[PDB]
């Protein structure tokens, strides 16, 4: 069970490695960049089919956001360990799974500071790191993100400044017009949002991946009965320009894109017990697998 | 073998109890670096979060209450 204790980077990618070995028929495990302190960020493709929609699934960009990259590997487990149990989303559903996009941040938060939240980079003579998530290059730097170098929310010396988001990036797009489904997890507050994140005007489609949303937060309530808001993301965020999401939505043409928001738990919600992963994982499923079975449904 | 210490640190809770209260929070958040706000959303009956060094704690809290807005001490000390 990956849903007993937080992972460390490297035992994340021994384990998606060993999936790489034991299901080579169903898995392939690719480097999609290279951290800036060197560590290998890596996706898991599962089901890869000609013709199939994509879903394509990251966490892990804000380091003390724990409970993110443990949600993204029990789905990687379930879909491949327990792949007969999810054959509605493994038909004509391809996965690529990215689950931690900054494992510099990541690591960093695991042995010095519980609640770092950017990469590591040094964006001068002050500070080390950018926040992943203002740092996407559409509408980037325009609201909602810090100018200043030593801020959690700075938006990076450029767009794209740092390796990890440019591994989002060109992971991506190698799609080639076939993902689908643009899938963010963060924590935490029991939210599913979408675009616009930098703006209050609605999308033109907006309707299209409210259903979807909407398809996570009702399994989920049928499920153990927790409540998650759906909506726009200045519906409950203040608007922020440089997420994924956004990016997702606009340069890389993904019809549906959004952002979950996991449930928190300890005493600084980032950090719920380990004790409690399972139940918040398990939970967290139920809507993730919903929506994708939604977006199975349209495409 | 060092990590960082968090001692002397405090949690506070936040419950805007409007829009306008909520925007109070959000501008001390853009103006502020030095601390750390966990949490911070629009949605009523929301509690923001915010890790405040000790340096910081004396003029955070004049800030809430300047602006009479209701907060709790969730953490007293984060203990290194
Ligand atoms: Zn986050």
């Amino acid at each position: 069970d990956v849903s007993t204790s937080y992972l460390r980077h490297n035992e994340i990618n021994e384990y998606l490695q060993t999936l790489s070995q034991k299901y080579p028929s169903l898995v392939s495990v690719e480097e999609a960049g290279t951290s800036y302190e060197g560590r290998s960020i890596k996706t898991i493709t599962i089901n890869k089919k000609p013709g199939n929609a994509v879903v394509f699934l990251d966490a892990g960009i804000h380091a003390r956001e724990w409970i993110a990259p443990a949600t993204a590997l029990y789905a990687i487990e379930q879909l491949v360990e327990h792949s007969s149990e999810n054959q509605e989303v493994l038909s004509n559903l391809t996965w690529v799974i990215m689950p931690v996009v900054n494992p510099d941040g990541y690591e960093f938060s695991h042995e010095t500071d519980r609640f770092w939240r950017k990469t590591r980079k040094p964006t001068g003579k002050s500070c080390k790191g950018t926040d992943g998530n203002r740092n996407f290059d559409y509408h980037w730097g325009e609201v909602g993100a810090s100018t200043q170098a030593c801020a959690d929310t700075f938006r990076g010396e450029t767009a794209f400044s740092e390796p990890e988001t440019r591994a989002v990036r060109d992971a991506v797009m190698k799609l080639k017009g076939s993902c689908k489904f643009y899938l963010s997890l963060h924590s935490y507050g029991n939210y599913i949002l979408y675009p616009w994140g930098w703006t209050s005007k609605l999308p033109e489609t907006w309707e299209a991946i409210d259903e979807v949303a909407q398809a996570g937060a009702e399994a989920i309530k049928q499920s153990t009965g927790s409540r998650y808001t759906v909506g726009s993301s200045t519906n409950v965020l203040y608007a922020a320009a440089g997420g994924s999401d956004d990016w997702a939505f606009a340069v890389a043409e993904v019809p549906i894109s959004i952002t979950m928001e996991l449930p928190g738990g300890g005493n600084g919600g980032f950090n719920p017990p380990p004790s409690s992963i399972e139940k918040i994982v398990n939970e967290s499923w139920v809507g993730i697998k919903a929506m994708a079975l939604k977006v199975a449904q349209m495409f | 073998p060092m990590r960082r210490s968090y001692e002397g640190y405090k949690v506070y809770g936040i419950v805007p109890e409007s829009p306008d209260e909520a925007e109070i929070l959000y501008q001390i958040r853009q103006s502020n670096p030095d601390l750390d706000f966990w949490h911070l959303t629009k949605q009523p009956g929301d509690e923001a979060r915010v890790l405040v060094a000790p340096k910081d704690q004396r003029s955070f809290l004049i800030k809430l209450i300047r602006h009479g807005l209701h907060y709790q001490e969730v953490i007293s000390d984060v203990e290194g």
